[PDB]
């Protein structure tokens, strides 16, 4: 038998490489590469592929990319420096309800105008949480002693687009395509693809938004089932319907505060003023942890207590349910929702706070204002996944707890880059054949 | 298509080298420098891959020849089941480790058969 | 019996669009050429025989591709610069009256304010001299800048030069560029004369309205060139046989002061006029424009009856860089009043003077948000310049109108250099051919 | 010169290959990565066409014989009229409808042969 | 690599066998991948690819260079012989891809019959 030189073999190996996409807004879809119109896909057959969902590259480079583009959208909005200044506030009044006593604050003070010489007396409503009191009384932006905020530019759309990853030549995706698969180990049906799906960055905390839902089963994944440090992803067979509204009427002031610059203040609400909420259904959410509660059951025996307990401890971002409806940050309480304990029509109502001045991707240094929303806002968003975290219950406990964790946004696009992986083609081989050169 | 006889054995992968070998030529902002650095780098891998070709005179060739015997001491299968019942994936698994060597004979031989 | 035969290297191109880059003749310069690779001393062009090709002047990637470089380039150029910001305040402002014309008073102003010095904690009270188109007044009287709720201006770097340079624009390897060499071409359809380069001629980037500066000549006829000559919405280019020598001057003997309004930060003020007050002028010869208007009228009679009367006018409501002859004579930009020029009417020595005006905040490329201001010139200003074409709009006359009316246009710059790419395509070149033969593959 | 034999026949520009083909590789601001991105671009496209004649067995030829017959429903043109009165810019726009079928038989040719020699 | 500079011709034919660095980095590579392509196109074109030493089909215009070939390989180094015929390197060049090209056209005659 003699050497015999092929180029064109189909062999490859475990690489490491930038992906580039295929798709006024935040993430500039428009700039990445046009998509291909007709989706390229091989089935491959006779072969198994092991595959790791904790240890993906595309995941770095996903939040890479993600804090990039957020950092460039704000590089020619309004730098908000004169802001931080003195406020007299006082407290808000005339048809303001029981439970909204003190949350927001009428606060007045000098600013700066068009002409260097003289300055206006302007005022602005504000948020409790935006504001420490100094020694009416007197107050100042929470900001005003770490960083300096920028005014998110009002044109722009804080709405997720799906973004799909590309490879480059020589590099290939594969994907895994078992039904049953759980992030880690061998995966008999495998294809090849050129891009991802479409990928929408949704950023929210112990519940997973307008993600992919589990083709059969609820899907529980973890890197260490019997370690407490690592947090469950749940995965929902079915998704479910959440309704947030801020039941407010406002209005949008604008303030030159310079030779081409706006700052826009809130004015006054035009009527009544009342809580924003969120409101889920109560037989599906029920239902919905019967589901969770059997699958987690093959992992803790099948005689243990299962209950499910509020969070405990950490910022505001932590412990509560924060996202973004339509331009305005929402943070809301889900102790109504993980309070429940399993032994071996009407709705549930999640009270919500809001906020605007922003620490993203858990930075130091770097702020963002957002400008007041005119109007009522309301979304609706499914529900379609869980970030949960056990206790350590030790000295003989048959009861488990689950609680809502979350804060890394890494987690989020985990759960989306699960069933992929980069390789690199290996295009020459040498084998032996029965022939021999003349 | 691509990658089409990943799972067929090594004798079906024979027949489709083209279509594997034409798609390793194609296909200041964020997405700047990381589509010319990804391009630079590809056009270097293939003419890397091309002058180690051209070294072993077989440039131009999708399958060549080559007079360098197959020593009985990297893998002793016979030539029955190696191109009937094994496929790519799991034959450069067993000579990875001896590979490197080869190269180095494959090129020897071919500049005394231009000597000769 | 016959087989495919493969061929490499075939004279066979197709229509393309790519990056062209920049070639400039071997340096504070706004286009920077000396960045721009060298131009070869003698130009390689082959004459393409038995071969005819398909212009068209009014969907070419080129003049996208020279207004994106020239804004880009304008941009750059503005950024290590000064930023006025603490020029925003409250002026207090006196006519000047001293050796002035009956014709120029009212348009200077002497305005007094407070300026912020290199030490933070301290102030001066300092003059300067503004002209009336740059300064609004608010409630002697109070004033402030044209700009200070509009937008920031950007003092312009006195050392960087606005005189135009020839530009060579070079396509990549595997593209070629096409080029009509007919004489009778109105720039769209079969050119039936057409060469090959590498490079295009030395193309000045010249900014101005209603008229054509330093361009390039016809070399036959009067040239009339419109995209849909019946639709009067359409800009008409009109392109010389000779061309019209035309003279500007700014009298004034200017003098410049420097204001420290920071650390390492200088502002530049104008002092006092030495000597007397002027208006700022242009003159043309009345007997070379009367040749040229009747030459363009002649050749206007092609389009539109053997009998039609002919009369021009001047232009009618926009902003003064529209209705007005807008250039600039090294530094200093000019916004002259061409209305004895295009006042006339046609059927079948001495000298014209146009009275201009001086801007010192100047908005470019019809943008909004980004001003600059000029600091002055020192001295007595003169700049001598080639008239080379026109820019016309025709009014609708409808209800039986055997009239036809033409009046200046202008103020998008990408028509300014249509004028001088109107002759070139970019072309890329398919080296492979297969083509039946006897031979066969042993 | 370059393109030089543009007007003329098929036959007379079949002699100047060698012209056109020399004339294809080489014939931070703003104007600094005007440049770069053109010399990648270059590269990449006289690669890619290196690369489709290479897979054709044409490798390194300027004119190369094939064993693709001519399927008569391409062009029923004789060849007194294709390379006495025709030129190579007039004759592409006929075939440019059937010109990926040739590629591929030709690419699948190619392969054949190599496949039944190396046997 | 450049050890026969000093040697004579024919001993000499025996043996012919971002940031401020990332930005000069990518010069650099680009640069030797243009040379490398420039000079195997060229090679390429005469019909000379694959080799080393390469016979051509182009006789010696005695206006060129009048020694004789005792003096040229033993008596010169490459350096040397560079200087002499720099002025006619374009125009043997020329010479070289028409007589490929004849070379090529003569082989399709061949084949024909
Ligand atoms: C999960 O997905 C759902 C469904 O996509 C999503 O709800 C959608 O939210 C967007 C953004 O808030 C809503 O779009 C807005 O709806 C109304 C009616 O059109 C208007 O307020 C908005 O238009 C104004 O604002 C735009 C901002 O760019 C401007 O461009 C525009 O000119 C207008 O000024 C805007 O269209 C959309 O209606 C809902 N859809 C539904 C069905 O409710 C939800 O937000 C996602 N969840 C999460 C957590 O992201
Ligand atoms: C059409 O073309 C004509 C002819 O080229 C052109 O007129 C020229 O204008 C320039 C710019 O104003 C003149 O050059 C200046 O001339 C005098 C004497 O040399 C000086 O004022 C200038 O030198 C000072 O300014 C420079 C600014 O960059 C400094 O670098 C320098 O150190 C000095 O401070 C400058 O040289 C030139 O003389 C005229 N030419 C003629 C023949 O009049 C005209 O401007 C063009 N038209 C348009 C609309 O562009
Ligand atoms: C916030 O306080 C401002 C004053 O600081 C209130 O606006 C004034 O309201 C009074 C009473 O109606 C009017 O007479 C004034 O003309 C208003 N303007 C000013 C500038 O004083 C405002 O109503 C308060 N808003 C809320 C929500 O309490
Ligand atoms: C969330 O659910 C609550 C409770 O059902 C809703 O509040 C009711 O709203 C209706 C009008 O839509 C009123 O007539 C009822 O009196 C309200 N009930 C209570 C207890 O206050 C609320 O509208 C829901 N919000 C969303 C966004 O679905
Ligand atoms: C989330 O909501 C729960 C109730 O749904 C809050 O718990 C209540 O807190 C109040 C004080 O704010 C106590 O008086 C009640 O006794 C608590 N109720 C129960 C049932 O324990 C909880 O504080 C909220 N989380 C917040 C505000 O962060
Ligand atoms: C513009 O006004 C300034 C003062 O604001 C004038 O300069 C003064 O002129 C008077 C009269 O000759 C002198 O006594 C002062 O010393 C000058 N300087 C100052 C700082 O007051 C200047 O002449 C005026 N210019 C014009 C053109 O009218
Ligand atoms: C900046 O100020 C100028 C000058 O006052 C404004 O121009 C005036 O705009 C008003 C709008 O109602 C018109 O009625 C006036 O006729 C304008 N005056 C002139 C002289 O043009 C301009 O609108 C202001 N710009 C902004 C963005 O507020
Ligand atoms: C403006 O027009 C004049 C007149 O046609 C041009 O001057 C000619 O320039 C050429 C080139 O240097 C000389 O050969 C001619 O002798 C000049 N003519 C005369 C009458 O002197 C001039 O070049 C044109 N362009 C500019 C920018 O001034
Ligand atoms: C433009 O033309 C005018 C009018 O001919 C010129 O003004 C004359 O200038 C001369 C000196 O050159 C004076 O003696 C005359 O009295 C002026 N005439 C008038 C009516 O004022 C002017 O010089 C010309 N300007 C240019 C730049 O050529
Ligand atoms: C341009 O100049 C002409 C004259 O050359 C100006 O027309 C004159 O305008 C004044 C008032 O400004 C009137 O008194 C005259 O009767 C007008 N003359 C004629 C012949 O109509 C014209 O207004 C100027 N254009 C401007 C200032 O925009
Ligand atoms: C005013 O606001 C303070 C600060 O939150 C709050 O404690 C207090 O109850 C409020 N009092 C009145 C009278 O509004
Ligand atoms: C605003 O300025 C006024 C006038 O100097 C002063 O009385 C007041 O305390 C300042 N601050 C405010 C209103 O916060
Ligand atoms: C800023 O002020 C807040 C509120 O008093 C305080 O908790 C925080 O430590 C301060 N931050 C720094 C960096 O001093
Ligand atoms: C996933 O399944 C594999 C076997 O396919 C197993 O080794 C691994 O522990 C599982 N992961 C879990 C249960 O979290
Ligand atoms: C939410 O769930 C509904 C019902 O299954 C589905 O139609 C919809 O596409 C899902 N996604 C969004 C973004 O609403
Ligand atoms: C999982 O966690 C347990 C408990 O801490 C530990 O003993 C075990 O080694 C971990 N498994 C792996 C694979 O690291
Ligand atoms: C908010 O108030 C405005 C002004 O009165 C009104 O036009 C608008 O309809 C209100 N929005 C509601 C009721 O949703
Ligand atoms: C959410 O709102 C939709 C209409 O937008 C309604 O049909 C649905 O019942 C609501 N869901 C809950 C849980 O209230
Ligand atoms: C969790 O619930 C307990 C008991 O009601 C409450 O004291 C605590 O504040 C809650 N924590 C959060 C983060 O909601
Ligand atoms: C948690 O559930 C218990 C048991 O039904 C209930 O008494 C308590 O109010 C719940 N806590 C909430 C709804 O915050
Ligand atoms: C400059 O400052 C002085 C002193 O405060 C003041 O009187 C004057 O009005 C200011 N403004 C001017 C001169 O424009
Ligand atoms: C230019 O001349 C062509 C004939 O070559 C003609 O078809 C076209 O209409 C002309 N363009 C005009 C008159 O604007
Ligand atoms: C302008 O004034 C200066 C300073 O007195 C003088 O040197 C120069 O000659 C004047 N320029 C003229 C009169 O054109
Ligand atoms: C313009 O000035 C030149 C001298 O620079 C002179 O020869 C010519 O006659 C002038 N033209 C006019 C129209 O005044
Ligand atoms: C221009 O020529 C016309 C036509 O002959 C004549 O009426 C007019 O007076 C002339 N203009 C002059 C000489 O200024
Ligand atoms: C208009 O009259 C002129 C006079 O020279 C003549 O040449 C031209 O043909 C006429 N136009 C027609 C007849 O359309
Ligand atoms: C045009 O001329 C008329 C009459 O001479 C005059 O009223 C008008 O202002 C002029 N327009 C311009 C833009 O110069
Ligand atoms: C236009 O020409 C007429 C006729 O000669 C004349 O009366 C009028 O003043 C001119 N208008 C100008 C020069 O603005
Ligand atoms: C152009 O065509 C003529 C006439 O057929 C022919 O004699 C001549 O050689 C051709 N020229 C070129 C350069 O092809
Ligand atoms: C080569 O050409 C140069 C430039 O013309 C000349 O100086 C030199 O003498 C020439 N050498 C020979 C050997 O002809």
């Amino acid at each position: 038998l003699w050497v015999t030189v092929y180029y064109g073999v189909p062999v490859w190996k475990d690489a490491e490489t930038t992906l580039f996409c295929a798709s006024h807004n935040v993430w500039a879809t428009h700039a990445c590469v046009p998509t291909d119109p007709n989706p390229q896909e091989i089935h491959l057959e006779n072969v198994t592929e092991e595959f790791n969902m904790w240890k993906n590259n595309m995941v770095e480079q996903m939040h890479t990319d993600i804090i990039s583009l957020w950092d460039q959208s704000l590089k020619p909005c309004v730098k908000l420096t004169p802001l931080c200044v003195t406020l007299q506030c006082t407290n808000v009044t005339n048809n303001i309800t029981d439970d909204m006593r003190g949350e927001l604050k009428n606060c007045s003070f000098n600013m700066t105008t068009e002409l260097r010489d003289k300055k206006q007396k302007v005022y602005s409503l504000f948020y409790r949480l935006d504001v420490v009191q100094i020694n009416n009384k007197e107050y100042r932006l929470i900001n005003c002693n770490t960083s300096a905020i920028t005014q998110a530019c009002p044109k722009v759309s804080f709405e997720p687009i799906p973004i799909h990853y590309c490879a480059p030549a020589g590099f290939a995706i594969l994907k895994c395509k078992d039904k049953k698969f759980n992030g880690t180990g061998p995966c008999p049906s495998v294809s090849t693809v050129q891009c991802t799906h479409g990928i929408k960055p949704v950023v929210s905390t112990q519940l997973l938004l307008n993600g992919s839902l589990a083709e059969e089963e609820v899907m529980i994944r973890s890197e260490n089932i019997t370690n407490n440090a690592k947090n469950i992803l749940v995965q929902f067979n079915t998704p479910v319907q959440i309704n947030c509204t801020r039941p407010n009427n406002n209005t949008r002031k604008s303030i030159r505060i310079g030779p081409g610059q706006a700052f826009y203040a809130t004015g006054d609400i035009i009527g009544d003023i009342r809580q924003a909420h969120c409101n889920v259904s109560k037989a599906t959410w029920n239902e919905t942890l019967g589901k969770v509660v059997k699958q987690l059951r093959k992992h803790f025996g099948n005689n243990t207590i299962i209950r499910f307990a509020n969070s405990s401890g950490g910022d505001l971002e932590v412990t509560t349910h924060s996202f973004n409806c339509g331009g305005e940050f929402f943070y809301c309480n889900t102790s109504g929702l993980f309070n429940s304990t399993w032994i071996s029509n009407d709705s549930i109502t999640l009270p919500c706070r809001i906020k605007q001045i922003i620490n993203m991707w858990q930075r130091i240094g770097q702020a963002m204002y957002a400008p007041p929303i005119q109007g009522v806002i309301r979304c609706v968003s499914n529900i379609t996944g869980l970030i949960l975290t056990r206790d350590g219950g030790s000295t003989n406990s048959t009861t488990e707890t689950f609680r809502p964790g979350g804060g890394d946004m890494r987690d989020n696009w985990r759960s989306e880059l699960y069933k992929y992986k980069v390789v690199k083609i290996e295009p020459l081989g040498v084998a032996p054949t029965r022939c021999k050169r003349r | 298509g691509f990658l089409g006889a990943a799972g067929s054995t090594m004798g079906a992968a024979s027949m489709t080298l083209t279509v594997q070998a034409r798609n390793l030529l194609s296909g200041l902002t964020v997405w700047g420098i990381k589509q010319l650095q990804a391009r630079v780098l590809a056009v270097e891998r293939y003419l890397r891959d091309q002058q180690l070709l051209g070294i072993w005179g077989c440039s131009g060739k999708l399958i060549c020849c080559t007079n360098v015997p197959w020593n009985s001491s990297w893998s002793n299968r016979n030539l029955s089941e190696i191109w009937d019942n094994m496929t790519w994936l799991q034959w450069d698994k067993e000579i990875s480790n001896y590979t490197q060597i080869i190269y180095g004979l494959l090129e020897e031989s071919q500049n005394q058969q231009e000597k000769n």
